[PDB]
């Protein structure tokens, strides 16, 4: 009767970013780059914890990683690549019937908009996260298919119209809508000032020697591929009471803040996917949300 | 006490195994008791809900008793009578479960078998203790079944310090060449 | 005669560094043999053996503890809980730079082979890790054991993996022989009955557990017999080197 | 009933100093800067603890880091930059309602006084800590928005009125009370004398061959950005029985003296924050203190 979902339905991710390496340059001398190295320092502080005042007179010594621009370079340079891949509907472990009728129900999905918002998050430098705070200007250089595009200061929380973002979203939507691949080589330049703190990815480790460990590749500050990924796929402006774009998540999850904007309101990925497969009609943006979840990849479990 | 501990274990979920997918994922509950592995020193893992079970006068539960003094072999091989042998053998039942587990193809005589890997309890209980004894330090420490270990496995529940994994980092070509 | 194709400096970011429950780090030979077989399936080129070497490698985390990856919610029936950090299994990741060499059956011209190889690599991963950049693959050939040395040193620089077998067992050999365990194959524990939940509806399925050997890392140069460092599938659902156990 | 604070309510720091580098110049030839390098020396002393006189005949060897001006330069030059960042009421991690009603409760905070006292701590040279002792004169240079300002003769422990401090604090308060950012670029020149001991930031290393270790960057003596910052936000003169300004800490903690001048008397940041969100009224100086804690940054949740 009802076409139910497999026990596990799995898709691979289709936006594949690399690690972001962090160099230091001068804004008007971008061909003399030097790597930003992770260092270690002592940090003494107080016990300023909301709970207990009875131990605020004691201190706490700590040691942490830190990363800074040198005192003779004013510009942070962040480098990475992003590979977009097609065949966004070939399941990796899910069955045949459910996945194929879903591929059929979603072939009319607005891929131009998804490609635009991906490329736009890349070009405006949302992937730079806290490295955006306090920048004089941000300049993004994207090299794709022997073409070089330059982007100056761009509004991140609005997907404002730009002819070059659209010109790259052309090829990106062409690959996503069909098959093949396309690789963008991305550079970011931020004018922060000589000696400014940069913000590499923070490590999630049980390490008693450090209170804060920054991600490093042979000592050089870097950012996790998965964090750049979480930045790029932040395109969801379609949940109820929508304010700012959030990352494509099956439950609209922002565990960061302790809320999920798609929990228990008929608008989660599984409700909408069961709808799409079982004959129901989908909004253009519900189609976009479900297909963006497929682009995200995942191992969606539960069912029979 | 010993028969009483075995019976108390049987009353609860009572599973005895030498391989499991629960080391890979706390919500797997796929257990396998490879008979051909049982030797005089083979360490064994057990599952019971919340890792509950009576403690003997020295404060040990069944998992701690069976993995001392080759007790599990002496019972499994009939050296302590057929009542205990039956009771212990009855728990060594398999539980198939493939969800969440990895699946690889592997070339078998110009064909392919699908392999679903699960971890071996002996190599972690025994080999952790062994690398500890022989002062082997080239290792990562990995605690299994986080925060609530006793909901996972008796070995995880009573070895909360973690299991030792071989640090398989390769040598690196130096920068200067 | 004997043709090889080499791809140097394969920067890979995001490797699934857990090869088994007791080995975390360099991806094992099973992984690179599976990569070679995937290429064989996807291009049609017959792949005799593969030899891989680490140029750079780093497991994420500290010296004695691997990094955690932040699990995102993924399963049905969890909406009443997606407002909190998802529970979390261990999944150590790593980052590295490798050099690969595939022995292939090729009769055509080198340009066609190189282009097919590149077009495959552009669609692949390595042990789950995203491939960020690789050099242009190039072909070499060997008749006698003299040109084999040139093919060998063409991979320079990198540390390749040789199989030195197991004397006692993994743990005793690690302590005494100062070598490194490595997943070399699998042991079948039980046949799986129903392919309701498998990658195939038809392929034979088995619950398995890894089998290991004891390996060593050596500069492709210092290796004398290059066959001792070329890994391929084979007997008893393991993998091994063309030149057997390493002692020249 | 009560607006409970979200468990993960946190603000990011808004006064961002860099690490300070330490050079040596001559007072009347400031274009010839050479860097002060951290060195290592042996130090032999006595066992002179208050407790045991039985060890008073025993000695002790150590090795320590040390930092001196050369014997041909007489002036220490400390260099750093400080970036002030606005949106001081937009929370980093906390949700909406608690943070939004707190932002409404504090829109009448004296941003002029906050900016003035920050800029003044920078201009009077409090950020120099022990490098201020024994100076024939101190000359501070602050560059901002293509405008250069020089300061000599400023009392560190009093917020005396100064026209240049106020003119810089104007831009600083324009950023802190609105949006945007601004970078003050700061140099300090101290006439200490040739060969003078200088005081970089000290490190802690569990067990090392070094008993006392100094903060260096590529071997050059330096000061932690957090130490300069702690000097910058020493503006709190509003705790009970206040003598001198203390650094803005939610409990008014001064761990160096083992006391907390705002702990356990309904003057801590958490009591005042709860009151402000839950209807109760705050003094003008209490609004200043709470906004200064928001500019400090930190986690304000259970």
């Amino acid at each position: 009767t009802k076409l139910k979902a497999p026990a596990v339905l799995a898709y691979s991710r289709k936006i594949n970013p690399t690690n972001a390496l962090m160099f230091a340059v001068n804004w008007s001398d971008r061909d003399n780059t030097t790597a930003v190295m992770v260092g270690t320092k002592t940090v003494a502080g107080t016990q300023s914890v909301r709970g207990n005042p009875n131990d605020a007179d004691k201190g706490n010594i700590q040691t942490v990683n830190f990363a800074n621009l040198p005192h003779n370079k004013n510009t942070l340079l962040v480098k990475y690549n992003v590979k977009f891949v097609g065949d966004v509907f070939k399941a990796e472990l899910g069955g045949g019937e459910y996945s194929n009728t879903l591929q059929t129900a979603l072939e009319n999905t607005d891929f131009g908009t998804l490609a635009y918002r991906y490329v736009y998050n890349i070009a405006a430098g949302r992937t730079l996260w806290r490295n955006r705070v306090g920048a004089e200007s941000i300049e993004t250089v994207i090299t794709v298919n022997d073409q070089t595009f330059t982007f100056s200061d761009l509004l991140v929380n609005e997907f404002d119209e730009d002819v070059d973002v659209a010109e790259i979203a052309d090829m990106v939507a062409g690959v996503l809508s069909g098959e093949g691949f396309v690789t963008l080589k991305v550079e970011h330049y931020m004018l922060l000032g000589e000696g400014s703190e940069v913000f590499p990815s923070q490590e999630f480790v049980e390490n008693s020697k450090l209170s804060k460990q920054l991600f490093d590749l042979n000592g050089q500050a870097a950012m996790h591929d998965q964090k750049i990924g979480n930045a790029i796929r932040t395109i969801d402006t379609w949940y109820e009471d929508a304010t700012t774009p959030i990352a494509v998540e099956p439950y609209g999850s922002v565990v960061r803040n302790g809320v999920a904007y798609r929990a228990g309101n008929k608008t989660d990925l599984f409700t909408l996917m069961d709808g799409a497969v079982n004959g129901k009609s989908l909004t253009e943006e519900d189609q976009m949300f479900v297909t963006a979840n497929l682009i995200r990849g995942g191992v969606f479990g539960g069912g029979k | 006490m010993i028969k009483e501990m075995i019976e108390d274990f049987i009353s609860k979920g009572g599973l005895i195994f030498t391989h499991s997918g629960r080391y890979t994922n706390t919500n797997n509950s796929c257990f396998i008791f490879n008979k051909n592995d049982i030797g005089v020193d083979t360490k064994v893992d057990m599952y019971t809900p919340k890792s509950a079970g009576i403690k003997n006068e020295e404060g040990e539960n069944l998992w701690q008793v069976l993995n001392k003094a080759n007790m599990f072999y002496r019972i499994y091989s009939g050296e302590l009578g057929e009542e205990l042998q039956y009771l212990l053998k009855s728990c060594c039942t398999a539980k198939e479960d493939v969800t969440t587990l990895p699946q690889i193809y592997f070339k078998n005589g110009e064909g392919y078998d699908i392999l679903v890997p699960i971890g071996n309890a002996h190599n972690l209980i025994s080999g952790t203790e062994y690398l500890w004894e022989h002062k082997y330090y080239n290792t990562f420490t990995q605690k299994l079944g986080g925060s609530n270990p006793q909901n996972c496995t008796h070995a995880c529940n009573k070895m909360r310090g973690g299991f030792k994994q071989f640090n398989c980092t390769p040598p690196q070509v130096e920068d200067n060449y | 005669m004997r043709k090889f194709i080499i791809v140097k400096n394969v920067k890979v970011d995001g490797i699934n560094a857990k090869s088994s429950d007791i080995t975390v780090g360099m991806p094992p030979a099973t992984t690179f043999c599976g990569l070679g077989e995937t290429m064989s399936i996807k291009t049609g080129i017959v792949v005799k053996a593969v030899s891989y070497g680490s140029v750079k490698f780093e497991v994420r985390g500290s010296r004695f503890n691997t990094s955690v990856t932040k699990f995102a919610w993924q399963d049905r029936g969890n909406g009443g809980k997606a407002n909190n950090n998802s529970p979390i299994q261990p999944k150590p990741l790593a980052d590295g730079v490798f050099t690969l060499c595939f022995e292939v059956e090729w009769e055509d011209c080198a340009e066609v082979l190189v282009d097919k190889v590149t077009n495959f690599i552009n669609t692949a991963r390595i042990a789950g890790g995203t491939i960020a950049s690789f050099n242009k693959p190039f072909v070499k050939v060997a008749k006698d054991a003299e040109e084999l040395a040139s093919v060998k040193n063409a991979m320079m620089p990198c540390y390749v993996v040789v199989d030195c077998g197991v004397e006692v067992n993994i743990f005793e050999d690690a302590v005494n022989r100062k070598l490194q365990p490595m997943v070399n194959g699998y042991k079948k524990l039980e046949k799986i009955v129903d392919n309701k939940h498998m990658r195939d509806k038809f392929t034979p399925a088995y619950l398995a557990t890894p089998t290991y050997t004891m390996i060593g890392y050596k500069m492709v140069s210092n290796v004398d017999n290059f066959d001792q460092a070329l890994w391929q599938y084979g007997e008893n659902t393991k993998v091994k080197t063309i030149g057997g156990i390493y002692n020249d």
